[PDB]
């Protein structure tokens, strides 16, 4: 499974509109669904890129 | 004459915070990006302003 | 409301005094509004036109007091003449107000 | 607090490094400098000014002349406190402002 | 499995923005995914990089 | 005439402490670094102290 989150990172980004929030910013630029994925040393079973 | 108020108020903030994500921003990350983001980005007339 | 095939009798009001003749497409209002006030005869008239949800006076008012000229309300207009002209009392204005 | 668990989501930056240019992943210097000083020099300033608070702000004054302490002023507007002659003879003149909203 | 920790170890790091934390500090330097791993004497099943 | 006040206060601190890392710097740990890392280091024109 991908870490939650992994979906968010990347994502294109307006810092003047509001505070951190998802409804900030446009759309992911990266094609992580693809990538090569390690898995995170603390949680078991879930992959995020390796970059 | 008889004159009784109340006010009263409450203000109450939570906070859970799990695990950041970090992207080390390295040359190679542009071979990453999707690619009709990329062209989209490297298409731009940067001769117009308005684009 | 802006019911179909809308009407308006009041893009404009007037005051017209001294029974002098109005121009023509307002509809002048038969009362002296100072019978008895002493003064000058006055009169109100008005323009119709069609309605266009702007140029149409929203909303009408009058004002007065001791003062010559009187503050007519936020986004109001006062109308030119008195409504006491030459009579007695306070000086009185209407006020039209127009939405923008 | 479970769902939380399973499902968070993003509330809060990485103070150190929150975000990068994006024409730091451009192809070209030259591209990459026109879209920075466009940046700069004409956007955002704008979107500075665009989210910038829109405040509060006096719309007109008008002046009352109500001679006493029991005036108010023209519908919709606020009177100043203290009247124009205070100590003086003569009537009270008030100063009265609308704000728009 | 990794220990807990050493994730955070090799940080890159910033000292003058905030107290020992993981949000200050950038991203992993070492590959310690792919180093040789010892197991750490006082709990086992627990792995390190030899280093 | 009655006057009645009150104040409290508490702080608390607890705190855990478990296994410490420790990294021993020696010439070897570049070589256990991360390519992408590794070579953006020593790309840096370190004659732009902008850089
Ligand atoms: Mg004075």
């Amino acid at each position: 499974t991908v870490l939650p989150g992994v979906e968010a990172i990347g994502l294109g980004y307006n810092p003047f509109i509001s505070y951190a929030s998802v409804n900030s910013g446009a759309v992911q630029l990266f094609d992580w669904a693809t990538a090569k994925k390690r898995e995170v040393p603390f949680k078991a079973g879930y992959f995020v890129p390796e970059i | 004459s008889l004159r009784n108020a109340e006010n009263e108020f409450t203000r109450i903030q939570q906070s859970i915070n799990l695990w950041s994500l970090r992207l080390p921003s390295v040359k190679s990350l542009r071979e990453l990006m999707l690619p009709h983001m990329r062209q989209q980005l490297d298409e731009l007339n940067v001769n117009d302003p308005k684009a | 409301w802006q019911a179909d095939r809308p009407k308006d009798a009041v893009t404009d009001i007037r005051i017209i005094f001294n029974k002098e003749p109005t121009p023509p497409g307002y509809t002048k209002l038969p009362q002296d509004l100072n019978k008895g006030a002493g003064g000058d005869d006055v009169f109100l008239c008005y323009k119709t036109e069609a309605y266009n949800t702007d140029t149409a006076i929203n909303k009408v008012t009058v004002i007065g007091g001791n003062n010559a000229d009187i503050n007519a309300p936020y986004g109001y207009l006062k109308v030119p003449g008195d409504l006491n002209r030459g009579a007695g009392g306070n000086f009185i204005y209407a006020c039209t107000f127009v939405g923008k | 607090v479970d769902s939380v668990s399973a499902s968070p989501d993003f509330v809060d930056f990485v103070p150190t490094i929150p975000m990068q240019e994006i024409w730091t992943l451009c192809s070209s210097e030259a591209q990459a400098e026109a879209m920075r000083k466009h940046y700069d020099d004409v956007w955002a300033p704008a979107q500075s000014e665009k989210y910038r608070v829109k405040a509060n702000y006096i719309d007109q004054l008008v002046v009352i002349t109500g001679g006493s302490s029991t005036i108010e002023p023209p519908v919709g507007y606020s009177k100043i406190e203290y009247d124009l002659n205070a100590g003086a003879g003569g009537d009270f003149i008030y100063l009265c402002y609308h704000e728009q909203t």
